[PDB]
RNA sequence: AUAUACCGCCAUCUUCAGCAAACCCUGAUGAAGGCUACAAAGUAAGCGCAAGUACCCACGUAAAGACGUUAGGUCAAGGUGUAGCCC
RNA sequence: GAUUAACCCAAGUCAAUAGAAGCCGGCGUAAAGAGUGUUUUAGAUCACCCCCUCCCCAAUAAAGCUAAAACUCACCUGAGUUGUAAAAAACUCCAGUUGACACAAAAUAGACUACGAAAGUGGCUUUAACAUAUCUGAACACACAAUAGCUAAGACCCAAACUGGGAUUAGAUACCCCACUAUGCUUAGCCCUAAACCUCAACAGUUAAAUCAACAAAACUGCUCGCCAGAACACUACGAGCCACAGCUUAAAACUCAAA
């Protein structure tokens, strides 16, 4: 249930004080905003913390911390593939919501008319 | 597929890039369907060296 | 930007000729040469003396046939001979053309010690290639 | 480039083509037919189909060369391989009967392993966060760490601390010290490992 | 003397694509503005780009590269308008 | 400026000066709805007919109450806490857990849109209580009016002009950090201001016609009150009035420009 707009904006018939003071007219546009780039999640941090903790104990020797390094190595390989897979697949693959570029072609076929003709 | 510049010669009409793509989209759609013999001729109108080394002739000396 | 031998674009009311409509980078691709001799060939000489004759001949004909030259001269040399080929307008009377042919041929034959022959090709109006 | 995009890089592998059609997978089989249609680049001089071709020893030679003098860069590499070979034979005849089983005499096995002991695992990459550049520890890619190992070995040898020592004797001495996890090149890896473990608090700035 | 009168030859943005006549429409016939391809007012000669050409090809490199901008550069290439000198 | 020609008027010409022509237009942003409400003398025709949002949600005043957080004290433990783009100074009867404990301020609800003349009002309870059966009606009458501020006596968690210290900086009477005061609170008097602006007066009515300079919050009609007529000087000067004495209200002119 979309909030009401009766007696909200300052007008001539409305006797009471305004409830809303919009800086942009409350009229639907014929386009949507572009999806903003997020921040991302750092990967292989737990493997990277147990591998650098073994160096301190073993004075940065790569012969006693071999097992820890593989965890940090194998992870990097898997993480790298996911980044490549995610970027290409999301745009090409159609999942959930549509993209702005395809969604603005749908809103321009049914434009909002705040005028008379 | 007939290129844009070659399609303006069959029609003697200037064509935009976008209009050419629209025409190609219908022809491809035509091919996917079970087109009859006559249709194949229609599409063919708009459609236009073996990578093998050349063996040298074996000769014979004296 | 480059300016040499280029006619700048206009509204469309300026008529230019084939030679005047092509820039220097077309001189051997779409244009020929207005003078043809051997001076500039590999191992040939007297390229500076054939050049001075061309600069003077083009000025002698421009001032001797005033208002009558539709296009540039085409100078041709075959041995001793020098052949001047020109496109001219039909405004001037023929009587005056024959006078200028015998005056220019003779004067230039005694000046450059060579047989000079002039071949006119009259045209009604200046041939127009396109309108820039 | 004088080659068009159509041109594809050639495959010098000699045992690939020999593969029987019966082993060819459906995907692989397709590829082989496709290549027929494709145009192929001319094989470069550097790489042949010999059994002694080593891509790592050819790349290490190219990283030392100066001004296209490949005859000298290759000469230094082979002298180094021969110096490693002669030094191990001298350590093998003078060793005990049970110490000779743990003495590597193949200079290649020493070259590839020594470079593997110098490859760093993590490096420092400048990331822009809050209008500032932070040297956050980042996992170096496989290629990067393979390149750094070669660059450091050549920089250490080129470094003008050894007054009058020929490169073959220097490169051979550093390769034998890194084989046993010793020397400056290994130490240089630890110093990069000590700076990535001190600045681990900034290991979340990165996204990838 | 004046490049701040100019031609001429160039630089530069240009490792661009835009420049623009002539029409049309919108805005109540204001300066102004002018797109959406499952299309909603723009069409466009000419110019440049592109294509062609040159060099060892289809590649690449040259060349070409507008209309404008910076009163950009040069009166000392030469010519030249104006003012000035002429024992 | 001289000269030549020409134009206008003409026994006149025309430099200076003065005068003659000035109210039915406006007030969202150009100069104008002066912070609010009431009434008077009076005016209006929206008063009879004739009709439709009583009550309740955050009006106001008084008294009482307290959930979260904080301060303080005490115990136990620890050796540091504060501060930040990063530091210094500061503090070290300091910090953390637990417990006890306000004359301060009132998460969510509130995506609600209410009360009141406006200012303003958003924790709980109770008492009193919210003008008017036509409309309009005041810089000055009558009564109100955020914050700041004065006077007097109390309170004090936190915040905090001034001030002091630390740092930055060419400098830094500033922005950043710390500490603390007037002050903000209560009681009793005063002061009487605001971008008190929803910059859009009160009442009644319409949505047709020429919709309408622009923008903003579509354009109009009737009626009444108030105000305004180039800019600046000027939220000034003088005068008057006022518990106001560096104050507020009201409020000119000269000089100056040809624009704002
Ligand atoms: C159309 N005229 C515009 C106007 O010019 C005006 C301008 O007038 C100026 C006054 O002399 C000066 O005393 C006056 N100075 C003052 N202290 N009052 C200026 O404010 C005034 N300029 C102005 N109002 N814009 O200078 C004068 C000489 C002017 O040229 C008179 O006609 O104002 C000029 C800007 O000041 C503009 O450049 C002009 O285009
Ligand atoms: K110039
Ligand atoms: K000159
Ligand atoms: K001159
Ligand atoms: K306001
Ligand atoms: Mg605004
Ligand atoms: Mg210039
Ligand atoms: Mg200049
Ligand atoms: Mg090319
Ligand atoms: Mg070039
Ligand atoms: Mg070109
Ligand atoms: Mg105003
Ligand atoms: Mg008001
Ligand atoms: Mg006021
Ligand atoms: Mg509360
Ligand atoms: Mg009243
Ligand atoms: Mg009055
Ligand atoms: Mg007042
Ligand atoms: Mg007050
Ligand atoms: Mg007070
Ligand atoms: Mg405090
Ligand atoms: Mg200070
Ligand atoms: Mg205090
Ligand atoms: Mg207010
Ligand atoms: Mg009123
Ligand atoms: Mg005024
Ligand atoms: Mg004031
Ligand atoms: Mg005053
Ligand atoms: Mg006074």
């Amino acid at each position: 249930a979309t909030p009401s707009l009766r007696g909200r904006l300052a007008r001539f018939g409305n006797p009471r004080k305004p409830v809303l003071k919009p800086n942009k007219p409350l009229i639907l546009a014929n386009r949507v905003g572009e999806r903003r780039r997020e921040k991302g999640e750092a990967t292989c941090i737990t493997e990277m913390s147990v591998m650098m903790a073994c160096w301190k104990q073993n004075e940065f020797r790569d012969d006693a911390c071999r097992k820890e390094i593989q965890g940090f190595l194998d992870c990097a390989a898997r993480a790298q593939e996911a980044r490549k897979m995610r970027s290409i697949q999301e745009t090409l693959g159609e999942s959930g919501s549509l993209l702005p570029n395809k969604l603005n072609k749908l809103l321009q076929r049914f434009p909002n008319k705040p005028y008379l003709s | 597929w007939l290129i844009k510049e070659e399609l303006e010669e069959m029609l003697v009409e200037k064509l935009s890039d976008l209009d050419y793509m629209q025409f190609i989209r219908l022809l491809e759609k035509l091919l996917t369907s079970q087109c009859g013999a006559a249709e194949e001729e229609f599409v063919q109108r708009f459609r236009r060296e073996s990578k093998k080394q050349l063996i040298e002739p074996v000769q014979y000396d004296e | 930007k480059n300016r040499a031998a280029r006619v700048r674009v206009s509204k469309g009311d300026k008529p230019v000729t084939y030679e005047e409509a092509h820039a220097p980078h077309y001189i051997a691709h779409r244009k020929g040469w207005l003078s043809l001799h051997t001076g500039n060939l590999d191992g040939e000489d007297h390229a500076a003396e054939r050049t001075v004759e061309d600069v003077f001949l083009r000025k002698f004909m421009w001032g001797t046939f005033p208002g009558c030259l539709a296009d540039q001269l085409v100078l041709k040399r075959r041995g001793n001979q020098l052949e001047i080929c020109a496109v001219v307008l039909r405004q001037l009377s023929p009587h005056k053309y024959y006078f200028l042919v015998g005056y220019s041929e003779t004067l230039l034959s005694y000046f450059y010690k060579c047989p000079v022959r002039l071949h006119l090709q009259t045209v009604p109006s200046k041939v127009v290639y396109k309108y820039l | 480039s004088r080659y068009s995009p159509e041109f594809k890089d050639p495959l010098i592998d000699k045992e690939y083509y020999r593969k029987p059609v019966e082993e060819l997978t459906e995907e692989e089989k397709y590829v082989r037919e496709l290549k027929k249609t494709q145009l192929i680049k001319a094989a470069p001089a550097g790489k042949t189909s010999s059994v002694f071709e080593d891509p790592v020893i050819s790349k290490f030679t190219n990283m030392m060369m100066i001004g296209g003098n490949k005859v000298l860069a290759r000469s230094l590499m082979i002298q180094t391989l021969e110096a490693v070979k002669r030094k191990q034979f001298e350590k093998y005849h003078a060793a005990s009967a049970e110490e000779q089983a743990t003495i590597e005499r193949n200079p290649y096995t020493i070259f590839h392993q020594a470079l593997k002991n110098c490859e760093p695992m993590i490096g420092l990459v400048p990331i822009l966060k809050g209008g500032r550049f932070y040297q956050v520890p980042v996992p170096l890619p496989d290629r990067r760490r393979r390149f750094l190992a070669m660059k450091w070995m050549i920089t250490e040898c080129r470094d003008k601390k050894h007054q009058r020592t020929l490169m073959p004797e220097k490169l051979s001495h550093k390769l034998l010290e890194a084989f046993h996890n010793q020397g400056p090149v290994i130490k240089r890896k630890h110093d990069l490992h000590k700076m990535a473990e001190a600045n681990r608090a900034l290991a979340h700035y990165r996204w990838w």
